[PDB]
């Protein structure tokens, strides 16, 4: 009947505003392709602050 | 002091003793519609085992009252070709009810009754297999998966709007797929009674959504707040902050009514709000955001609220001392 | 003096002399729908055996017009290997349209028109299957076994409720599964005339039902009462006690309309009730008590009321009296 | 000056120059649905057709690439047994995709491509099975079939009702079955203009039935009258007799909702009357009457009616000369 | 600043955390209905590709087990006969689960582990093919491809109707095919306060069309104008011209929903108009015309309109200066 179900930080205590490996895998957390998502915007678009 | 219905939609309620039988040969299909995926798959295996089985025995049985098991004398030809055993008369009930047909057991003339028994077996196959599949349609165009997608915030709280003291909450859906028509009946059910005496236990009144047009229509897209404005014909209008808790008698009845965009089905989703559930003074924080060219909708902190007083008096003695303090 | 609609809903009433035909050829599927089960049954056994029969016709008869019944001289190769006999055409009829296909009788290439035929009858099965299925369904996915679970008690009674006298009755579900947008049109029939003077045998007004926004839908859980407030507008004004019995002209007409749940189609019950039924001056008994963690509808004594006096005279006279004792 | 709905629910208007083009490829089934039964059929048929000679080009095809025409030599198997003209490849199309199967020409693992081309046909099998069987079940599922049965006499009367100059019309229904919602939007048409000048063609104004709730919904069993009460704010208070005429710019379009009985899917009829059919002082004459045990709808003389005089001016003027003996 | 709803129904909101996971095992059949065609093909393929290469490695693992590949001796019959490789196993997977059954390759009774492999095949294979196939359908049967023949004019206008400041905008049907109780819900959207100070952004309010009797339905033929008068207790009735702009913080949501008349299900189409759309003092010119014996929608220039001037005030300072006027 226990699912002792979750308290996911990575997600909640994110609350939206996060950049970094947790909620990525070990394998990406080992080659960075969260980072690759990251700077595929910076192809067509100038980055910035916000 | 049972919940109405569960936060989720559960009709707490039981029958005991209905009076009559159910329906004579129909409630077969609507009772199989809705039913847990693994015992329906179960009954329509099973169905076709005791289909093929059956017809297996009248096989095998007319394969041996033709005397064609015992002789093998080259002569007498079967009513059907190369059966031995009562295994193969099942692998050939197999091959006919499913259509596959190898080949080496086949039907032939020397058996007229054998050829009725391969009409039977088609057309039983044909009726059994189109039941099954109306019902395994009708059972995956299922409704009710949406229906769980139909958030509801755990709390309803109340609050000032337009000088008034309206009861409120927050509704939500959590799929980007529309409901349409999606219609709200909030409706507060207690123990009430009537002047002249009588009082009924589970009592229902259709407490009224306050909607610029006044029906019952909403669009959901992002998720909402659902409001009841608490009039002097509103029963909740003899309300005040700590008669609400858990061993006050009475819920708001929340009913959420619409049309699933994919399938033209219509769904329904349940939740019910007791008195204490009922957080009096305080208001949704807006969680929704102008998002980089978009509408944020940050659905965490969905339900999240905040504390603000108010008159903790009725209604009524609002507009009490409201018109006391107008006439002066 | 007949029941307009029978206490379970029978539409009593016979059309005698409808000017035009039918539908040309669409009537076929809606007559074919709402049917009983053998009679449907019997209908599509039967349109097997006659698609299989006249194809059997067809092979048998071009086997025998290619001269291939009475030579077996071993070098002229038939249109269809192995048929001897119109058994065997039949046999083959079978195997081809129900996709079978042992295999010991099969087509061959020595007649181009037994491919034709073979297409053909390809062709018409494939057809008749999918008219047949999509039949089944739309039978077996048929309401109206709900629509029998709806259930109403044989009377119903009327009180004093907010010091008004207000007809009502108690409404029932049994299915556990749920009636969605559940919507109530009481309507009261009577032979009645326009002050000018014309006179309809079945008038019908629709009698609004006392509900707090004012609309028709509830929310039927627990089997509840329906009930309109009798008001100067409502043609059950002058009504009396004693003025109701079984030769009375009278009766209001129930109607009951939601979708199903599993089902997301819509069905209907009916029923009626005529003078003698309204029972004068009672109060049907709650049925529910707060069982043990639960609300215990006891279904038992359904429709069981108690009596309770009452002023004997119309509405009419109960305004005339209130407002001589009000204005006093 | 043609009629905006004919008198059996043509919509008659065309388009003449949409902008845009149709719908990718999902138009196919919509305009698949609703379209003559034989040209249905044909298309299906056709479709049929082509994807066996398609794939029957193909097995043929690879039967020649490897060589298995002409040798014969014995010791070489062939992609598929015994094959040896067009003919031979389209028969074990036929057998392949509709699932038959017979067994003298078969798939042998001397070629992989050809264990390619049957998956490929399986599948393609399948998949244009199941696109044709839903075409025909939501084709054999048609509407409006019904929407014939509900019939609308060829005229509308006016009379006084209350005191009251009210236009009705009856309606009919000659099926038992049942609709359910049946809801009424009588609905004006004229081209009209608002006082600061605009005029619009087809102009429509809802015109409210009276219905003794208000709503739209009626509950037809008995054919009978729909009429809408002609109020200052409707706008046939300005209408008088004689003022009706064929070649007055003056249409009331009616219009019919309700569910299918046996199919929980949604018909609309629609009937229309312009000034002419629209009879001025008339009332249609009770066509039901009391039969042995029963109620007994003549359906004959269905719309006949029976004239009556009327103060001959509009509503407008009628409560002038009314307020004037009032006042008096 | 983004648009709400895009000129196309698209609701341009993302949910961003969710807090909860799907539904357990049916959101694969709603996910699945709707979804591109190619990607739902290539899912069935893969199914049945997966479902006959498992049971080809089944019935290949038998006849090795069997100690049926190498020996050929003669005497020991196969589990199933004839085959010799991993590719005949296959080919016999397909030939079972299609039902096609040639029979080169045939069961026989030598092993009946081999006859639960079949029935376990068979079983499998029907309950996919029924899930393929009612998936097929449902999604066969789709709606919204008639949603976007629903069209609505790139901008709305306002203008005097009945000395009233009233909103409008024309709408558009392009199919002949007739959508039923097609229904109205504007809505205006915006960031708004109450008195007592709290902000949503994403307000809504449905803003009720103009209807003579008041409802929300309409009957659209011709493509004809919706129009919402702007009351004092409209939210528009603060709006000015040169208020409205693209940087105003301003939208109405405009709703039509109705039900299809092939298919019995209901569709939702989707527009909004910002501030700037919001053409104020214009004119929709007439674009119907009595044609030949017939009713000329002229389709093209279709959102076309004409510029008429106004007071160029609030609906507010239009009675402020309309009683102004009155009273003197
Ligand atoms: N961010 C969210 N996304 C989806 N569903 C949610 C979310 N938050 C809550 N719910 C659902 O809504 C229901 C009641 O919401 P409630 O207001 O209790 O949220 P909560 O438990 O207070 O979480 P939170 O504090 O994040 O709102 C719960 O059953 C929960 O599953
Ligand atoms: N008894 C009836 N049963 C069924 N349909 C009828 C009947 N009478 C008329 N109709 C249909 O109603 C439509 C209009 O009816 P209408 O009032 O014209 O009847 P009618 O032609 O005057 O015949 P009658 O004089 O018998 O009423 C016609 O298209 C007709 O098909
Ligand atoms: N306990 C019950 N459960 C289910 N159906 C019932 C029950 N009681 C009555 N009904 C149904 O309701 C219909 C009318 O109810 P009615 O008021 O006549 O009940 P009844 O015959 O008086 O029985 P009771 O005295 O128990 O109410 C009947 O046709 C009956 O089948
Ligand atoms: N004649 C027409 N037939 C069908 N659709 C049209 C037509 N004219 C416009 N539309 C559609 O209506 C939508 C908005 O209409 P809009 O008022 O912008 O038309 P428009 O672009 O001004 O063309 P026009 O000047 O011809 O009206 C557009 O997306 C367009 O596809």
């Amino acid at each position: 009947k226990t699912p002792r179900e979750v308290k996911p930080p990575e997600d909640l205590q994110d609350l939206g505003v996060r950049f970094l490996q947790p909620f990525v895998n070990l394998l990406s957390k080992g080659t960075y392709w969260w980072m690759n998502a990251f700077i595929k915007t910076a192809h067509k678009k100038p980055i910035d602050l916000r | 002091r049972a919940r109405f219905v569960s936060k989720k939609g559960n009709c707490n309620v039981a029958h005991k003793n209905i009076r009559e039988q159910g329906r004579f040969l129909q409630d077969v299909f609507t009772t199989l519609v809705d039913l847990k995926w693994p015992h329906t798959l179960l009954i329509f295996t099973m169905s076709f085992l005791c289909s093929w089985l059956l017809f297996a025995m009248a096989w095998w049985l007319i394969a041996f009252a033709h005397g064609d098991l015992a002789p093998s004398e080259g002569t007498a030809e079967p009513c059907v070709t190369s059966i031995h055993s009562f295994s193969s008369a099942f692998l050939f009930s197999i091959e006919v009810q499913v259509t596959i047909g190898f080949g080496g057991r086949m039907v032939t003339e020397e058996c007229p009754l054998a050829i009725l028994i391969l009409i039977v077996q088609n057309i039983v196959g044909l009726m059994i297999n189109a039941i099954m599949l109306g019902c395994i349609f009708m059972k995956t165009a299922q409704a009710h998966r949406r229906a769980e997608t139909l958030i509801f915030s755990k709390h309803a709280v109340i609050a000032l709007r337009h000088g008034r003291l309206c009861f409120m909450l927050r509704v939500g859906d959590l799929r980007k797929s529309m409901i349409i028509s999606a219609t709200i009946h909030m409706q507060v059910v207690r123990k009430t009674t009537s002047p002249e005496g009588e009082v009924v236990p589970l009592h229902q009144v259709d407490i009224p959504m306050e909607n610029g047009v006044g029906g019952n229509s909403i669009f959901l897209v992002a998720p909402l707040i659902i409001y009841h404005v608490i009039d002097a014909n509103s029963p909740l209008y003899d309300l005040a902050p700590s008669d609400l808790h858990h061993h006050q008698d009475l819920e708001i009845i929340v009913i959420l009514e619409g049309v699933v965009e994919t399938t033209g089905i219509t769904t329904q989703a349940r939740t019910s709000y007791l008195a204490d559930e009922i957080l009096w003074g305080q208001r949704f924080v807006p969680i929704v955001a102008e998002e980089d060219g978009r509408y944020s909708v940050d659905y965490s902190k969905f339900g999240n609220t905040i504390k603000v007083p108010t008159p903790l008096c009725t209604a009524r003695q609002l507009d009490e001392d409201h018109s006391l303090l107008e006439a002066l």
